[PDB]
This record gives structure tokens, C-alpha cells and sequence, in this order.
């Protein structure tokens, strides 16, 4: 069975600037898991249908995950606008794949605020389709240089999610995964089109 | 002007000792929560550490908890980081942070500080 486990039900998740990707490949596809849960908040899929996944097979599954708000939740789609989907994780106009996420306010919320998890909202360019940012040099907002350090105009282009006990859904964690899905062998299958690979002690 | 100076660090030989300073100006500094960051060459920033306004309040996370210590002098508006036994795998550039400092400045309300560089390398061969 394909290590869904691994990356949905995962102790830590990482920041939206740097959202860690697995490589789901050679193993059956269980999407029953996903489709009976009343945990998941959305479950929204692009060039596919969400009803018939057990009606398809991919030569590769790349599971991305991350946490960010609510509020930017509609910001994980294709051609879309606002510092998440721009600076910290942009999708291809022909995307094909699903965006899943949960309301995490049980485990990433912390009374003091939970300062593991960082976004970036200053970028001289916008962020290519899948394309990751894990730096951390002065931005230039201003006409002058900055030469590496904070002032005026020039600032550190990451800032912290407050993530506090809030009553606010729209303001608090949410666990994001996208399940981008890829003429070779389709080695992630179904539980009925498995070509005689659940038996490979996956 | 809200500014973060931090100081200290440098090379130490594996199980060596080190201890980190970030001074603050231009803030009360009793009044906003100090976090202590690090990035490892290729690797995204990580929290290392976490304490409150001017309380005994210390939070560790996995990466470090063990062989770190954070505290704050709040008389001389500076946090330090005691790192003690100290690993290869722990060079990197320590940082520390104040969140929702800046007011009037749009969301970015977070004050960084520019980044002590600490070397945990063995003796030569
Ligand atoms: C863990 O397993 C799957 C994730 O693939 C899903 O049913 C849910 O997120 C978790 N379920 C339980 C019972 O922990």
C-alpha cells in the first residue's frame, strides 16, 4: 500500500516557503482513506475527478505538503494571485492533480503562538510553477541597494504566522497537501488496476 | 530604529561550548517574546528555541533539546543561547527573532536579526 501515512498523518509539517515534497511511486493507491474523512476541510481536484481516482494510473505522484491560514487556502490553485500562491508555492496554469487540507488548529496552535512556521511576503520576482525559496537575503522594496543588510527599504523577506488560540478559522493553521499526478510505465495504480505490484512488499 | 544585533559564535572542535547574544534597540524589549532560529547550508531556517516577554518560560524543539539553554537580561535588553555539546551537524547560522515588533509597516511585523555564523568542525588530519 502507497505510504499515504507518512506524509498526511506526519507529526510536524513544514513551512509554505519550504514545503517538503515526496516521491509516492511503485505501490497501490488506496484513495478510499481520502474519500471517507470528515476530517478534510477541502478536497478539490484540476484536470482529474475526484469521485473516479480508482479509475486512473500515473507513472509518478509528487505529495507536496505544508501549513498555512484559512484565508489562503483559495490561494493553493491554479492562476491565482496573493503572497502565498506568487512568493511561497505556485501552481502551473495546466495543473493535474488535487489540493486536500484540514483544519490543524489542535496540533500546529500553541498558547505562546507557534513560531516554527514561516512565510515569505517579499520577492523581487514571482515564484515559478513547483519552484522553491528557502533563502534568506535582505529584500530591495527602495531605489538603493541594501549590500546585505536591514534598513530603510531593504528588510528580511520572511515573516513568522502568529497562530495563537484564535475562534477565527480564516486565521488559523491549516495542514495543505497537493497530490500533483504525472507515457512510461503508470507504477502508483488503483487497488483493482494494481498490475500485480501489491505484492511487492512495498 | 527596531534592530536586532546578535553576537558571539564562531569554531568550536566537536563537544565544544558556545554561547550566543542578540541585543535590541528601538522596542521595549521586555514586551515582545524572543525565538532563536538556525540555518544549515541548504537546509530552511529551523527553530531552535523560544522564551517569553520576561518570564520562565523556555521552549525547545527536537533539533537541539538537550545540549541548549535559552534566557534573557531584559536590564541589558539582550537573549543568549548556552549551546553545549556541541555536534558537526549543528554548524550553521544562528538567528534570533522578535515577532509583531513593527507597527505601520503592513504585515511584516517581525524584527530578524543579521546572523551569527557557529562552525562545529573536528582538528585536521
Ligand atoms: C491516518 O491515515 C490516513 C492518512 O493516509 C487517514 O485516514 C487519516 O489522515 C489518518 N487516520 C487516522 C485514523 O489516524
Amino acid at each position: 500500500l502507497c505510504p499515504f501515512g507518512e506524509v498526511f498523518n506526519a507529526t510536524r509539517f513544514a513551512s509554505v516557503y519550504a514545503w517538503n515534497r515526496k516521491r509516492i511511486s511503485n505501490c497501490v493507491a488506496d484513495y478510499s482513506v481520502l474519500y471517507n474523512s470528515a476530517s478534510f476541510s477541502t478536497f478539490k481536484c484540476y484536470g482529474v475527478s475526484p469521485t473516479k481516482l480508482n479509475d486512473l494510473c500515473f507513472t509518478n505522484v509528487y505529495a507536496d505538503s505544508f501549513v498555512i491560514r484559512g484565508d489562503e487556502v483559495r490561494q493553493i490553485a491554479p492562476g491565482q494571485t496573493g503572497k502565498i500562491a506568487d512568493y511561497n508555492y505556485k501552481l502551473p496554469d495546466d495543473f493535474t492533480g488535487c489540493v486536500i487540507a484540514w483544519n490543524s488548529n489542535n496540533l500546529d496552535s500553541k498558547v505562546g503562538g507557534n513560531y516554527n512556521y514561516l512565510y515569505r511576503l517579499f520577492r523581487k520576482s514571482n515564484l515559478k510553477p513547483f519552484e522553491r525559496d528557502i533563502s534568506t537575503e535582505i529584500y530591495q522594496a527602495g531605489s538603493t541597494p541594501c549590500n546585505g543588510v536591514e534598513g530603510f527599504n531593504c528588510y528580511f523577506p520572511l515573516q513568522s504566522y502568529g497562530f495563537q488560540p484564535t475562534n477565527g478559522v480564516g486565521y488559523q493553521p491549516y495542514r495543505v497537501v497537493v497530490l500533483s499526478f504525472e507515457h512510461a510505465p503508470a507504477t502508483v495504480c488503483g487497488p483493482k488496476k494494481s498490475t500485480n505490484l501489491v505484492k511487492n512488499k512495498c | 530604529q527596531v534592530q536586532l544585533v546578535e553576537s558571539g559564535g564562531g569554531l568550536v572542535r566537536p563537544g565544544g561550548s558556545l554561547r550566543l547574544s542578540c541585543v535590541g534597540s528601538g522596542f521595549t524589549f521586555s514586551g515582545y517574546a524572543m525565538n532563536w532560529y538556525r540555518q544549515a547550508p541548504g537546509k530552511a531556517l529551523e527553530l531552535v528555541a523560544g522564551i517569553s516577554n520576561a518570564g520562565d518560560l523556555t521552549h525547545y524543539e527536537e533539533p537541539m533539546k538537550g545540549r541548549v539553554a535559552i534566557s534573557r537580561a531584559n536590564d541589558k535588553n539582550t537573549v543568549y543561547l548556552q549551546m553545549d555539546d556541541l555536534k558537526p551537524e549543528d554548524t550553521a547560522v544562528y538567528r534570533c527573532h522578535a515577532p509583531g515588533v513593527r507597527v505601520g509597516t503592513g504585515e511584516r511585523k517581525d524584527v530578524w536579526g543579521q546572523g551569527a555564523q557557529v562552525t562545529v568542525s573536528s582538528e585536521q588530519k
